[PDB]
């Protein structure tokens, strides 16, 4: 930990006198002696996350459900839109059907 | 293009060479597809597929004046030394009608 | 909430008005004190307070190096020299506090001592923050500093008799311009200087345990009676609100707070000129109760006339004599002519054709759609309507009122009928 | 585009016009659609603004309904003949012997 | 030229221009005055005179 | 994040059942399901933004940012994630926009104009570089490409 | 088709997360054929896809594990006698991430470009305790750079490639078999391709510089190829591959 | 005109040269008068801003001033002496068309609905665009460009500028100034101004275990040096201290003045600058983790500088550097020239000013090498496309970047723009984002004294910070108070402190600009009261309703009462964007819930005044509005009633103009419909002959034939016949 | 050590315990009376011109109200900064020009706050 002297307040360091391991300053002759034993935990973070992703039901958290697509019309979709162009006047549509494991990517 | 105030660009060559090779490899008619996939970019546009899908309904029916006024709107410039090649109508003992 | 127990009084002393000062150590926490520390001097100033504490330390206890005292005693001052030493021994013995000044003013600031059912104030004549200062490191450099030139000087065993005898140097003594004067006077050193120029004063030091603290600490009270009424401290709250906060020195442009404070004919005219139309009640609602009647009406009869109960005002007011219509330019007399027409075709009849109006006074539609927007509605299959309605108490209650107004309004028609030709 | 503002201003200023009045379209508020088309239907004509046209060219009505109404059109300052342009050899420039 | 300018005609140039300013004259009035004084600056006896005759002559 | 993840799903869902519920509502000889469904302009998504519902206000595919101190508008609660406080448009362009959902439209609007004029740009001089070094290559008469040296 | 693409966002590529850069800021970064890329992506594939044990095994032998990441406390315990550093290792988090890490293996990282710490100085007490007592280096170091230590002793590599950021298991979930591979946030294609359970023969990688040094320049053709593509396709256009291979 | 020209006059009311004491030049009053012209032979004349338009002149009026002076130490007094002439504003306070009719103007050949606010110089019509600025004295957090989260101060006084940074490159906190050679250790700076112990700078800096663990390298780091004192580290800046014992004067100068200028010194006192440095570095800290970055593009750090601010500091520019020449002319005439005293009135310059003022106008750069100040495109000509083209751009702002980077962050649209700017108005093209407008209903305000400010908050229980350490500043409880950038204090219990000042400047007596703002997350009160802050009026809502009833409402609309009744009895209130961060507002009655403390007094006031001409706009697309915004910019239509008399190089108007049908209130306000620019054609959506493809539209020919879009073109050609210096003339 | 209060901290201070105690509350820069007699002007009025005597009740209302009459007025008292480090209020005396002596008289530890109250003060007129 940080400790600083009572007498002038500057930070304290740990040295090795004559007879003991003693915290001391730099600036004035104080020092301390150290008795019992002296710990300064942190506790580190540690890793939790177990790092697994890639779920089909997780995957499926979109709102296409029982859609026609124009490639295997199959019920379950998934559907994009997006509208980040203004030199295109309408809107940009992106349609996924992997319901048979087809993995279709179009516009 | 829109058509909303663009203004464009309209050049004049001076040499019968450059004439004839803008003529040949920048002709309209030999670059009708995109030299990136060959997909064709000039097509039909807005207020033509809207007029051309309207007009392949399987509710469309026309009579013989309406049918013949529609096929002779096309009948101009070089289409005007060809002839009509009216089709047989569809539906004729209740009505003649043109689909 | 009512105040249920604990009422406890409060009482003042002035015996330690200027004999009271606050220190508070910012690196000593309040559970280790100085009660046990041998205190040995304190410099004192009375102007530009700046308390220099100088106290003795302990060294046979197991918290002090020798080794690093003695050498931080060699490095401070000299071998043997102890004319002027900071340590009297050759080990670190004594410790210097240093007091920095909080604020100027500590007048706002009070001690509060609390006894059984009452609590005394006494005021600080000052408050400084004790530091540990380090000024024997600025020493040990300056004798560094001189051991350095010492070394120098002595490069050779034996060193000859210098002929560096003091050639007269004596710079001009030149006339400083103002700006370099402002800045020499705003310099550092030059208050350093000037707080150095006020002679030191030495107090001893007295702790808490011994027996002149607790002689002394009785000064803070008071000798008087329970329940004494203070002559002072008796202002409303307005005049200590006026106190803790001292001041600091289109026609609708005076709001009601500053229409407040304008005379009551001026007030009237103003609320005339905005409103153009408005009932007797409504004026005395809108200045206030505390104003007589009379008053009110002997301004408004200046400035107003009655039509149907209710009171408009006169057209000179809102056209003076040097204005003009904004949409014609035609001049102010004809603009009143022609309000004072329409206000006596409003007090012969309820309802005002705009078109005859036009045709008698000779006017635009917009100067005629002005003067009846200012005091007419527009209905529908009726014309032009009053926007109050005939107010009938006014009249009953003042009846004198009443026929002087109608003496007005039959002058203002004879008038009307010799210039327009009715 | 999905100019419905358009069209709301069209059918306000119809019933405006229809019954001698100016609506008002303010942001957040302004005239309803209910309003305007109640005023339509009373002074008799279509509740939407089509209304049944008969085509100029061939004389027979369309089938179907067009969207009339008064709209407030503004011209701008963008001029064809202000932006018509055309550069014969011309003079040339001193450093660079260029128009 | 405009570079043997003596420090007295430089002067003088100086508080013509400073004269027809502080009467508030256009710029065509100090055109004007400048050239008459480079004018009336080629005589010789002109040139040689004090800072009096210099100053008057920028007055007329 | 996971909140957020499930907001965008429960709207997006809304959004498409609504555009469902209006794609069949809606009767034949439409102009704009006809146009739609040639193909010629518009689509249903549009069509379903202007009649039944408009969509959630994604800035850089993400809900609308907190503006102001932990809150996007000072119109709506501390902390506060609710769907019409994050961007959702409860109501369509015929109803009428709410002031924050047209505030949200015209964030989305000018994020998507200076996002094109930055691309513009940066294309251009891309283009640009692009040309001026593959400028050489020619295909000779012996089906090998070449350079110019 | 730069003008056609409109930079758009959340293509997170079905694992919604890891942002990459994707458009025409990635055609920028390959045509450029910068040495350092933003966001570099290596896909590694897996000799046992359908074992999640396996893929976090070799997850944690592929990802840079820090000292403090694993340890559970690490104290600067100041005896009497002599004053050192206590490390105490978790190894129920160490058995639960499946790291081949013990205190042997600890102890070796240490000793390693850090201040050339002798192996004296650092001991094994218990199974998962280290002791380490520095000493005065005389290079203005005291023993007060302990605290020094403090600062720089939990981020110490035990196990995994210096290079490698973040690795995470991404899973194909094909109606044959869902199989395991490896997504590794790093710019070290030869240390992913040399660890062990890797298969090396089917490791591709976003850097170009990498894969061309690595793997030859007919595989950074290819890489490049294959990438420029994948952007392509991305955005929804599509370019004839004899341009993007006449540009490779 | 009329406060801020006084006190830049008092600042400099004397002058004197160093060379021949007792000699001095004392300004007593100055007056700028009515506007004039100097046509006539050494004669005024009122002219009227249509004939400065028509005879190409400038419109301004005499700025004069009454000195006194000592010729031969016989001092002689001037009552009546110009010196300038200052550009006078259409529609202010001393221009001839205040207080006049219609009539009248008439009579001057002015439209009445002109909104005037511009100058004219040379016959051409300049305005200042509102400058846009980052807020001075504040400290911002913000990331650089390797990722290390550091700070920055700007502090900015009368007289210098300077920006102060600090970074933690390598753990530690390194402080950068431009004065310095190289960054310096943070606790040295700390030990340089006064507080010498370790312990007290840990205290000020905080008592959380984190701030003591990333404090530590820095202290780890000043205690392998050898600075201990005040001394060593002053002397070590000093070694630091770039060229401009006295390295010790020059490193305490630089500390006391140089840096940090905006927090004040008593007499060498740093104990104020050590407290703010504590404070930067514990908001460094705290940012160090969560990243919580305060970002530029919040409008709450916004400020925005009128054509008053600029003319001011050009004016004070301007007068310094008369003040200059007339003292070198007084040392290079005094000491040599005659007998005859030398006098200032014989080189009174009175074109200097003049022509200073008319040069910053038309060209529009600003070139003030007292401030080191370099802008351009401050003044722009006025678009006489239309009335609302005018209107439009009398209300814009532009940005402190000027297309320096497409950023993209200020350039998109942030939510601290509600009520204040207009969302949709907005310059379609390359400057898109970086001009803007300001909203229907919105106001700038202006500087206060800050003195009742400063005593209520002393009288509020705010206790000093010089009488208690910096452990406090760690507390959870006790909140800093700040004012202007300059830390004032702490407190505890800030709400009952915010409920008290709001009360109290509601009572009238702080003033109602004054904003008052709390940050639970750094725990700070901000008091603001500098000018060019927005403000928003808003209803005061008390226990779920409104102070403004239906009574109220009837008074105002039958005069009984006006806008600033309701200002003082505490109905209406001004709110800050920092103000409003804080405090609930509802958009209508029916959203009006417990949590509420303000009402919305009009939604559609969100918009600009173009976006105001957009009918429903709510039912549209933004790029929509965007881009009617702009066309309506370039609208055709008429100009005003004096369009006839007006000779302009390019003007369109419309043959037969009408007011649109459907019309916002905003028109009626703005009074468009006096001034259509279009007309109501009977237009049908549909098909016809393919001619309208695209965005196309086909047309009547009977229509056009029989008026409609009929337009008319007015150009100018102009020619000069000028006299040169020979007596010859352009014949 | 949770956050104490006024109310509680004098209830504890006088019905806990019965040993006095050292405060140090902070006053307002001007107090609600006149000086009197101290030849003046609406000047401020600190505790240097009031005389000694009862000046003011200390008033404990419910819900932990805690208020001090001064008069007409009632201010009202909060707990300050809560200082940990050592604060010794002592007395300096200078009897002598020469020499003086410095009493110790105790130590402070709580700090108090009193405040006027502005809404009661504004409700009133
Ligand atoms: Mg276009
Ligand atoms: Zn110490
Ligand atoms: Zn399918």
């Amino acid at each position: 930990m940080l400790l600083f002297c009572p007498g002038c307040g500057n930070g304290l360091i740990v040295e090795e006198g004559q007879r003991c391991h003693r915290f001391a300053c730099n600036t004035c002759p104080y020092v301390h002696n150290i008795t019992r034993k002296v710990t300064n935990r942190k506790y580190p973070k540690l890793k939790e996350v177990d790092d697994v992703l890639g779920g089909a039901a997780a995957w499926e958290n979109v709102d296409s459900t029982a859609e026609s697509c124009p490639k295997c019309e199959h019920p379950r979709a998934y559907f994009m839109q997006l509208q980040t162009r203004s030199a295109d006047e309408p809107m940009t549509t992106f349609y996924k059907c992997c319901n048979a494991q087809c993995g279709h990517r179009w516009r | 293009a829109d058509f909303d105030g663009d203004e464009m660009n309209l050049h004049l060559p001076q040499t019968e060479e450059a004439k004839a090779e803008a003529l040949v490899l920048m002709g309209t008619k030999a670059n009708l597809v995109t030299p990136r996939n060959g997909e064709p970019l000039i097509a039909a546009i807005q207020d033509f597929l809207t007029g051309a899908y309207l007009l392949t309904l399987k509710d469309t029916f026309f009579d013989r004046a309406k049918a013949c006024q529609i096929i002779a709107s096309i009948l101009v410039g070089k289409d005007e030394k060809i002839k009509v090649r009216l089709p047989p109508p569809t539906i004729l003992k209740p009505v003649t009608l043109w689909t | 909430d009512d105040p249920v127990v604990q009422e406890i009084d409060v009482y003042l002393a002035k015996s330690l008005a200027e004999k009271l000062y606050l220190f508070q150590y910012p690196v000593r926490p309040a559970s280790m004190t100085y009660d046990d520390i041998p205190h040995l001097s304190a410099k004192i100033k009375p102007k530009q307070q700046k308390v220099e504490l100088e106290m003795a330390i302990d060294t046979l206890n197991p918290n002090y190096c020798r080794s690093k005292g003695e050498q931080i005693a060699l490095n401070v001052d000299g071998a043997c020299a102890d004319e002027t030493s900071t340590y009297s021994s050759k080990l670190m013995d004594k410790q210097t506090f240093c007091s920095s000044q909080t604020t100027s003013n500590t007048s706002r600031y009070a001690a509060a001592l609390y006894r059984q059912g009452e609590l005394h104030l006494t005021p600080l004549h000052g408050i400084l923050q004790l530091r540990p200062s380090f000024s024997y490191l600025d020493k040990a450099d300056a004798k560094h500093r001189e051991r350095e030139a010492a070394n120098e000087a002595g490069d050779s065993s034996q060193d000859e008799a210098e002929d560096d005898v003091k050639q007269i140097t004596v710079r001009f003594s030149r006339p400083e311009s103002e700006q370099a004067r402002q800045r020499r006077v705003q310099s550092y050193e030059f208050l350093q200087k000037k707080h150095a120029e006020e002679p030191w004063v030495h107090l001893h030091y007295y702790g808490l345990r011994d027996s002149r603290s607790e002689h002394e600490r009785q000064y803070l009270l008071c000798p008087g009676s329970s329940g004494v009424e203070n002559t002072e401290l008796v202002k409303s709250p307005s005049e200590y609100l006026m106190m803790l906060m001292p001041p600091s020195q289109p026609s609708n442009v005076l709001s009601m707070a500053q229409l407040r404070t304008l005379p009551l004919a001026d007030q009237i005219k103003i609320l005339m000129k905005n409103v153009k139309v408005m009932p007797f009640a409504n004026l005395m609602s809108l200045l206030g109760p505390s104003i007589d009647s009379v008053a009110v009406l002997r301004g408004i009869q200046k400035v107003a006339m009655l039509v149907q109960g209710n009171w408009v005002v006169k057209s000179d007011i809102l056209y003076p004599k040097d204005s003009s219509s904004p949409h014609s330019g035609v001049p102010a007399e004809v603009l009143c002519r022609g309000r004072d027409f329409v206000m006596w075709k409003f007090t012969q009849s309820r309802w005002v054709v705009r078109k005859e109006v036009a045709t008698v006074t000779k006017l635009c539609a917009e100067d005629v759609k002005d003067f009846l927007e200012h005091m007419a509605v527009v209905r529908i299959n009726k014309g032009w309507e009053f926007i109050l309605p005939y107010d009938g108490e006014f009249i009953k209650k003042h009846p004198d009122v009443v026929q002087r107004q109608h003496m007005l309004w039959t002058g203002i028609q004879a008038k009307l009928e010799k210039v327009y030709n009715l | 585009r999905m100019t419905v503002g358009k069209l709301i201003e069209l059918l306000a200023g119809k019933a405006g016009v229809l019954d001698g009045r100016f609506h008002y379209g303010t942001a957040f508020g302004g005239s309803k659609v209910k309003d305007v088309c109640e005023d339509l239907v009373r002074h008799g004509y279509n509740y939407l603004g089509k209304d049944y046209v008969t085509s100029g060219i061939t004389g027979e009505p369309l089938e179907a309904y067009i969207y009339f109404g008064p709209v407030y059109y503004q011209k701008l300052k963008h001029m064809v003949l202000d932006k018509m342009h055309a550069r014969a050899r011309g003079p040339r420039a001193v450093l660079t012997r260029q128009p | 030229e405009n570079e043997q300018v003596s420090r007295s005609q430089q002067r003088g140039l100086r508080r013509v221009r400073d004269l027809c300013r502080v009467l508030q004259l256009p710029p065509t009035f100090e055109d004007t005055a400048v050239a008459y004084y480079q004018q009336a600056y080629r005589h010789s006896g002109i040139r040689a005179a004090r800072l009096q005759k210099k100053e008057v002559l920028v007055g007329c | 994040e996971t909140l957020e993840a499930l907001i965008l799903k429960e709207l997006s869902v809304i959004r498409d059942h609504a555009g469902s519920a209006c794609l069949r509502e809606l009767d034949k000889s439409n102009s704009p399901l006809t146009m739609a469904l040639c193909g010629s302009k518009g689509s249903f998504i549009n069509i379903s933004q202007m009649i039944a519902c408009v969509g959630q206000q994604a800035i850089s595919g993400s809900r609308v940012p907190d503006g102001f101190e932990n809150r996007s508008l000072p119109h709506f609660e501390k902390h506060s994630k609710l769907p019409a406080a994050k961007g959702f448009v409860a109501n369509s362009f015929y109803s009428g926009l709410t002031p924050t959902e047209f505030f949200f439209h015209t964030m989305a609007g000018r994020e998507g104009l200076v996002d094109t004029a930055v691309k513009t740009a940066e294309t251009g001089y891309m283009q640009r570089r692009l040309v001026k070094s593959l400028e050489d290559l020619c295909s000779q008469y012996d089906l090998t490409v070449r350079s110019s040296t | 088709p730069g003008t056609q693409m409109t930079l758009k966002t959340f293509h997170f590529a079905g694992v919604a997360s890891m942002n990459i850069t994707l458009g025409v800021p990635r055609i920028k970064e390959i045509i450029n054929a910068s040495k350092a890329i933003s966001t570099p992506i290596i896909t590694a594939q897996l000799d046992k896809d359908d074992d999640a044990d396996y893929a976090r095994l070799v997850k944690g032998r592929i990802e840079k594990t820090l000292l403090g990441e694993i340890s559970e406390y690490i104290e600067e315990v100041f005896l009497p006698d002599d004053c050192f550093i206590l490390v105490k290792l978790s190894l129920e988090r160490i058995r639960l991430l499946r790291l081949e890490v013990n205190a042997e293996t600890v102890r070796y990282s240490i000793c390693t470009s850090k201040l050339r710490v002798k192996p004296g100085d650092v001991a094994v007490h218990g199974e998962a305790v280290v002791c380490v007592t520095p000493r005065e280096n005389s290079k203005s170091s005291m023993y007060y750079v302990l605290q020094f230590l403090k600062e720089d002793l939990p981020k110490v590599v035990v196990q995994g490639i210096p290079e490698v950021s973040r690795a995470v298991i991404h899973i194909d979930e094909q109606s044959g078999k869902e199989k395991y591979k490896l997504l590794v946030e790093g710019d070290n294609l030869r240390a992913v391709m040399a660890t062990h359970g890797v298969k090396g023969t089917r490791t591709t990688s976003n850097n170009t510089y990498e894969v061309e040094k690595t793997l030859g320049i007919e595989a950074a053709r290819t890489t490049i190829i294959n990438e420029i593509q994948y952007t392509m396709v991305n955005h929804g256009m599509s370019i004839d591959r004899r341009h993007v291979m006449l540009l490779s | 005109i009329n406060v801020e020209i006084k006190k830049i006059m008092k600042a400099n009311e004397k002058v004197t040269s160093d060379a021949d004491p007792m000699w001095y030049l004392k300004y007593l009053n100055i007056y700028v008068g009515l506007p004039d012209v100097e046509e006539s032979f050494n004669v005024t004349r009122p002219v009227s801003p249509h004939e400065c338009r028509l005879r190409d002149m400038t419109y301004s009026a005499p700025i004069t001033v009454d000195i006194e002076y000592t010729r031969g130490s016989q001092r002689i007094i001037r009552n009546a002496l110009p010196i300038g002439r200052m550009p006078i504003m259409l529609r202010s306070s001393n221009c001839v068309l205040t207080g006049k009719t219609p009539a009248e103007f008439a009579k001057l050949n002015e439209c009445p609905l002109d909104p005037g606010g511009y100058f004219i110089v040379k016959g051409v019509e300049k305005v200042i665009l509102i400058q846009e600025q980052l807020s001075k004295n504040r400290i911002i957090v913000e990331a650089d460009r390797k990722g290390a989260v550091g700070a920055s101060v700007t502090s900015s006084t009368h007289e210098k500028k300077s920006r102060t940074n600090m970074a933690v490159k390598q753990g530690r906190f390194y402080l950068r100034h431009n004065t310095l050679s190289e960054d310096i250790p943070i606790v040295i700076i700390f030990k340089a101004m006064g507080v010498e112990s370790d312990q007290e700078i840990v205290q000020m800096i905080g008592t959380e275990e984190h701030v003591m663990a990333a404090f530590g390298p820095s202290l780890e780091e000043c205690q392998k040096a050898q600075i201990f004192t005040q001394m060593q580290a002053l002397k070590y800046i000093g070694n630091k201290v770039r060229r401009q014992k006295t390295k010790i004067e020059e490193a305490r100068e630089l500390l006391a003045s140089t840096i940090l200028t905006h927090v004040p010194v008593k007499e060498f006192n740093f104990r104020a600058k050590c407290i703010y440095t504590a404070v930067m570095v514990r908001r460094v800290i705290l940012a160090q983790g969560d990243n919580k970055v305060d970002d530029r593009d919040y409008y709450g750090n916004k400020r925005l500088e009128l054509a008053g601010q600029l003319l001011s500091l050009l004016f004070e520019d301007l007068f310094k550097k008369f003040n200059s020449e007339m003292k070198k002319i007084a040392d290079q005439v005094i000491p040599k020239q005659r007998a005859a005293q030398f006098d200032v009135v014989k080189h009174m310059r009175q074109d200097q000013i003049t022509n200073g003022m008319v040069n910053a106008i038309s060209t529009g750069n600003w070139s003030l090498k007292r401030f080191k100040m370099d802008r351009q495109g401050v003044t722009q000509v006025l678009s006489r496309l239309s009335y609302i083209s005018a209107l439009g751009m009398m209300t814009r702002i532009s940005s402190q970047f000027e297309k320096t980077r497409k950023v993209s962050g200020p350039r998109s649209l942030q939510p601290s723009q509600w009520g204040m700017l207009c969302p949709s108005d907005t310059p379609e093209g390359e400057a898109c984002g970086l001009v803007k407008n300001l909203a229907l209903m919105t106001h700038i305000t202006t500087d206060m004294e800050d003195g009742p400010i400063v005593k209520l908050a002393s009288n509020l229980g705010v206790e000093d910070v010089n009488l208690l350490c910096g452990e406090e500043l760690s507390y959870p409880n006790v909140f800093l108070v700040f004012l202007n950038g300059n830390i004032l204090g702490v407190i505890r219990d800030h709400k009952k402190l915010v409920n008290t000042f709001r009360l109290m400047r509601r009572a009238g007596y702080i003033n109602e600009f004054v904003s008052i703002s709390t940050n639970l997350t750094d725990r700070c009160v901000y008091i603001s009261s500098d000018g060019g802050r927005l403000c928003r009026p808003y209803i005061i809502v008390k226990k779920q309703k409104p102070a403004v009833t239906n009574k109220h409402m009837e008074e105002l609309a039958q005069g009984y009462r006006n806008f600033e009744d309701f200002l003082h009895e505490s109905l209406v209130e001004y709110l800050d964007v920092n103000e409003e961060n804080d405090c609930n507002i509802a958009l209508y009655e029916h959203t009006i819930n417990k949590d509420t403390t303000h009402l919305e007094i009009e939604p559609f006031t969100l918009l600009g005044v173009c976006a105001g001409l957009i009918p429903y706009p709510h039912h549209n697309q933004s790029p929509r509005n965007t881009y009617q915004c702009a066309m309506g910019k370039q609208a055709m239509g008429t100009i005003g009633y004096n369009q006839r008399n007006r000779i302009d190089t390019l003007m369109y108007l419309l043959a037969y103009p009408q007011k649109p049908m459907v019309k916002t209130k905003t028109i009626e306000l703005i009074e468009f419909e006096k001034l259509p620019a279009g007309q109501n054609a009977t237009v049908a959506v549909m098909s016809y002959s393919g001619y309208d493809i695209e965005d196309a539209l086909v047309l009547n020919k009977a229509s056009l034939d029989r008026g409609f879009g009929r337009c008319l073109v007015y150009k100018n050609a102009k020619c000069t016949l000028k006299r040169y210096t020979n007596q010859t003339f352009d014949k | 050590l949770p956050k104490d209060v006024s109310v509680a901290e004098l209830l504890r201070e006088l019905s806990l315990t019965k040993e006095e105690e050292l405060l140090f509350l902070q006053l307002p820069d001007t107090l609600p009376g006149q000086p009197p007699t101290q030849d003046i002007a609406e000047n401020a009025c600190t505790l240097a011109d009031l005389t000694e005597g009862q000046v003011g009740k200390l008033l404990i209302r419910k819900s932990g109200r805690v208020q001090l009459l001064l008069g007409k007025v009632t201010l009202d008292v909060t707990m300050g900064t809560a200082c940990s480090f050592l604060q010794e209020l002592v007395s300096v005396g200078l009897g002598d020009s020469r020499t003086g002596e410095m009493t110790v008289l105790g130590h402070v530890k709580h700090k108090l706050v009193c405040s006027p109250d502005f809404e009661s003060l504004l409700d009133h007129k």
